[PDB]
């Protein structure tokens, strides 16, 4: 245990030590930082004392892409916020956990079990200080990864956990083999990884969902719709003889998908070749080509699955709260954290942003606190604020004519591809930024095509693909055709006088939002 | 008066129906024999043009 | 904040806000006025109608376009008709957002000066542009390269674009579109027996026009198939009973854009225009001209339309070209939904004529820069 | 009585008719559409024959 200026550095012991059983260690309570030793219990402990003293909500910002620490961290702090202001919450919150892990965790490059989102855990206080409910909320979720996985990674392990052939149930349910070079949709990178099996976290998954207030079929629709996902993948398309249209050739996975989600077969079809839009006060077909098929395609499968998510992140919400109406709660922030590897892409660039903004965040939090203590002893010294001038000149990826902004108009302009991004790229901002440098490029390392100066160094970052990667266009038909059919959950989750949205917009929204919550 | 009068047009207004459904009828057939035969006119075209393209790499 | 697209042309209104995939309003550029008495006492009579209510009343207004050949030759109906888009339609403040206006190419200077003065005083826009309707529609398109034929009602033009580099020395404009084959139609449905003189009239035949013509793949042979049997002849029934049946006008109206002697004009058909326009272009990028002919607009929407020119350009072209006429099934709102597209950009945002420009140029500033 | 109760089987009858009219009416554009495509595309098919002829007296 450490304390560095405001942060709290733990590290992994790896051999167990009384040093938080019993509560021997756990006299924290009225201690102050400033007084006792260097404990997390110290700020769990001052954050429950400035909730009482303040009317405050508090927030805990733990370091998540590290694979170990971080989890134990969080079992112990839940642990002592149920011991000081005492089918448990605790119990509760690590009983449907395994639907979390099955399906926002997948295997990187450089780990084998990733939070690929942003886990909230809220600690709901009494009016007094007294123990409620506990609720989870969800954030940005890297939903990118539902269709396209790099080469050496695969997407969240529900899909293997189910095609292990564990339950053949299921596998003859969802009229789909266990092979999974067979989808496209699954079959990038790598199928399998050999630190983990399939079968038994399949059954953690499943006895996740009986615990779960999850009856058969909300169950049964969960498998339907992963395989419905599954078979999106490998639908074909050819562009029509002599003119353009693209058509179909092939409806087996159609057909298939069609069954599963409860829709018609060549209702999908039309609506997938043939979407309509309402002109003023009428209807018209549009057309469409053979990529823009495949995107409309990826879009509906990326919407299905976050839908699918955040539904059960909210029955885990009702699962888990029955309490009196209460004020004040405490924030568990888990998210990824800063990454620097050998090939920086898309991803890796949304979670170096969002870390950008969070290490603002943290910055001015203690700017505001050194200006308050020199204020406090009368030392008049005042510096330019050292909370947000440091990176607000690298927040280039959010003013409107940065990197993001820039992929949006090559997503929109007719016939762009990666080098007249890159053309673009470097006309707005090589020379005219300083933070903003070209890459020194070696003959025998992987090949970068800019670097961004961030906090945590110069990354170099590979365009190759983002085009492809930001598009994002619904396709308003099929989804109406979705709102109607048979399987209630699909029903349910589509519910609730287009065509151009995009990964990167639906990112800086859903940040901007957190950020809100945190501020 | 009023009754019966309506009882004549009105089974004139089905004997109408009768007609149009014929006619409806007729269409359906007309439609479904026209796209069966433009089905086997495109699969010609599909054909000749494999052929024309084909002949003309050779040419 | 959001932008204002509002394609004017000379028959249809299509506004709407800038990132949408179709217009939100869609009515006719139309201005109504009461032509009879006016009796009952407290009826509470408006002085004129504006867009499709002065369309329900039609029975009792005369109807005026206030643009006539893509020429804005009224401008108190214009005011009239973009208020009422703006404050009825849209329902929005013109103060809050930038607008992006269209006009057909090669019409005179006086327009733009106007359409700009308008809007920036009696509108008070923070800014706005007035773009080239064949070059949105290239954007709808999802190209750089091609030559657009964009043919609404009341103006045809061709505009040959390669790489994004307009060819102004090649745009030909000719002046038959729509109206004019409403009008010929009109004329023609005489030698029937039906006649149609009135303004609502007019528009009649235009739903006719829409609803029953279509191009004719070989023009003499259809004439003589029309003439032997009569299984081309179509129903229409006006809006007070009294069906008609038309014959070969169906093929007839439509078939003036390939002979515009039928209207007794001495340009050439809209397939040989088009063929001038890609000649009159340097050598190296006509084989790319004559594969991405884009086209645009309402009047071709006719059923056969792509069939009839690809026909007439594969007749004129060398016999080694390959003749592309590309009609999207939305190619109706082409140069909104290009227009969209283009206000959307980030780049744009520069393009814009601020209201500063104006004021320190005059609104000769809309073309001296812009 | 009567009348009231044919007045009501009439009108369901015509309500029926209405329906039968606008589908025989897409019946009828629907195997137009197809036929003139179905003769252009049959003009197409004699320019591509008469090309693979010429293409024959080529090779
Ligand atoms: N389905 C159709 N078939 C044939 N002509 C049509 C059709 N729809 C519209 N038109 C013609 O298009 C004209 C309106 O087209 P539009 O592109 O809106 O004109 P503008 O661009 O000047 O507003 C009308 O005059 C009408 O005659």
């Amino acid at each position: 245990y450490t304390y560095s200026g405001l942060f709290c550095v733990t590290v992994n012991p790896y051999k167990w030590l009384p040093v938080y059983n019993a509560e021997v260690v756990a006299a924290y309570r009225g201690k102050k930082r400033s007084e006792a030793p260097p404990h997390i219990f110290s700020i769990s402990d001052n954050a429950y004392q400035y909730m009482l003293t303040d009317r405050e909500n508090q927030s805990i910002l733990i370091t998540g892409e590290s694979g170990a620490g971080k989890t134990v961290n969080t079992k112990r702090v839940i642990q002592y916020f149920a011991s000081i202001a005492a089918g448990t919450l605790e119990d509760q919150i690590i009983q449907a956990n395994p639907a979390l892990e099955a399906f926002g965790n997948a295997k990187t490059v450089r780990n084998d079990n990733s939070s690929r989102f942003g886990k909230f855990i809220r600690i709901h206080f009494g009016a007094t200080g007294k123990l409620a409910s506990a609720d989870i909320e969800t954030y940005l979720l890297e939903k990118s990864r539902v269709i396209f996985q790099l080469k050496a990674e695969r997407n969240y392990h529900i899909f293997y956990q189910i095609l292990s052939n564990k339950k053949p149930e299921l596998l003859d349910m969802l009229l789909v083999t266990n092979n999974p070079y067979d989808y496209a949709f699954v079959s990038q990178g790598e199928v399998s990884v050999a630190s983990i099996d399939d079968s038994e976290e399949l059954l953690a998954t499943d006895s996740a969902f009986d615990v779960l207030s999850f009856t058969a079929e909300e169950k049964a629709g969960v498998y339907k719709l992963t395989g419905a996902i599954m078979h999106y993948g490998n639908m074909k398309f050819k562009q029509k003889q002599r003119e353009e249209q693209a058509e179909p050739d092939g409806t087996e996975d159609a057909d298939k998908s069609a069954y599963l989600m409860g829709l018609n077969s060549a209702d999908l079809l039309k609506g997938l070749c043939h979407p309509q839009v309402k002109v003023g006060n009428e209807y018209v077909t549009k057309g469409q080509s053979v990529q823009q098929v495949y995107y409309s395609i990826g879009a509906l499968a990326k919407s299905v699955y976050e839908k699918m998510f955040n539904w059960m992140v909210t029955r885990i919400n009702a699962t888990l709260e029955t309490k009196q109406p209460r004020q004040y709660f405490i924030g568990v922030l888990d998210i990824a954290g800063f990454e620097i590897f050998d090939f920086n892409s898309f991803e890796q660039l949304c979670i170096n942003f969002t870390n950008e903004k969070l290490q603002q965040f943290f910055n001015h939090h203690m700017f505001v606190l050194e200006q308050e203590e020199y204020k406090k002893e009368g030392i008049e010294w005042e510096f330019i604020d050292f909370g947000m001038d440091l990176q607000a000149c690298i927040d280039l990826i959010e003013k409107p004519m940065g990197i993001m902004s820039i992929l949006e108009e090559e997503c929109m302009f007719p016939k762009a591809s990666d080098m007249t991004f890159k053309a673009k790229l470097y006309d707005n901002h090589l020379g005219k930024s300083n933070n903003f440098q070209k890459p020194r490029n070696v003959k025998g390392k992987q090949e970068a095509h800019f670097s961004l100066v961030h906090y945590a160094g110069t990354v170099d970052y590979n365009i190759m693909g983002w085009l492809e990667k930001n598009k994002d266009p619904l396709n308003e038909t099929v989804v109406g055709l979705y709102q109607k059919s048979s399987l209630k959950l699909m029903a349910t989750l589509f519910s609730t006088k287009s065509s151009f949205q995009t990964v990167s917009a639906l990112h800086r929204e859903n940040l901007n939002k957190l950020m809100t919550n945190l501020k | 008066h009023i009754a019966e009068d309506a009882d004549r047009k009105y089974e004139e207004v089905a004997r109408k129906l009768v007609i149009i459904e014929s006619d409806l009828e007729r269409a359906e057939e007309r439609a479904e024999l026209s796209e069966g035969k433009c089905a086997e006119l495109e699969e010609e075209l599909k054909t000749v043009t494999n052929n024309l393209k084909s002949l003309e790499a050779q040419a | 904040t959001t932008a204002l697209v509002c394609d004017n042309g000379s028959g249809l209104v299509k506004a709407g806000f800038a990132g949408d995939d179709a217009p939100r309003a869609v009515f006719p550029s139309i201005v109504g006025r009461p032509r009879h008495q006016g009796v009952m006492v407290g009826m509470g009579q408006k002085d004129s109608y504006v867009g499709d209510e002065a369309q329900s009343k039609r029975g009792i207004l005369t109807l005026k376009y206030p643009i006539e050949h893509g020429i804005i030759t009224n401008w108190d109906d214009m005011e009239k008709i973009w208020h009422h888009t703006f404050y009825n339609e849209l329902r929005v403040a013109p103060e809050e957002h930038p607008t992006l206006l269209t006009e057909a190419p090669l019409n005179p200077k006086a327009n733009r000066e106007k359409m700009t003065q308008i809007m920036f005083e009696t509108f008070n826009v923070p800014a706005m542009y007035v773009a080239i309707q064949a070059v949105l529609s290239l954007y709808a398109s999802g190209r750089t390269t091609g030559i657009v034929l964009d043919s609404g009602d009341g103006v045809t033009h061709n505009v040959p674009i390669y790489e994004g580099y307009a060819l102004p020395h090649a745009i030909m404009r000719l002046d038959l579109a729509g109206r004019d084959l409403t009008d010929y139609l009109m004329k023609i449905l005489t030698e029937r027996g039906y006649s149609f003189v009135t303004t609502a009239e007019r528009e009649i035949v235009r739903d006719i026009k829409e609803k029953l013509c279509y191009v004719a793949l070989d023009f003499e042979n259809e004439m003589a198939t029309a003439a032997s049997s009569s299984s081309l002849e179509k129903s229409y029934e006006l809006p007070d009973g009294q069906v008609i049946t038309i014959g070969n006008e169906r093929f007839r109206c439509p078939e003036t854009l390939f002979q515009p002697s039928f209207i007794g004009m001495e340009s050439a058909g809209i397939h040989e225009t088009t063929y001038n326009s890609i000649m009159k272009c340097d050598i190296d990028i006509r084989k790319d001209l004559y594969a991405n002919n884009v086209l645009s607009g309402g009047t071709t929407m006719y059923p056969g339309i792509a069939d009839r020119m690809q026909k007439e350009i594969t007749a004129l072209a060398p016999s080694t070209m390959k003749i592309k006429i590309i009609a999207p099934p939305e190619r109706k709102y082409s140069v909104w939904i290009g227009g969209s597209i283009l206000a959307s950009l980030s780049t744009f945002q520069q393009m814009w004529i601020s209201k500063q420009e104006y004021d320190e140029a005059g609104p000769s500033i809309v073309h001296r820069k812009c």
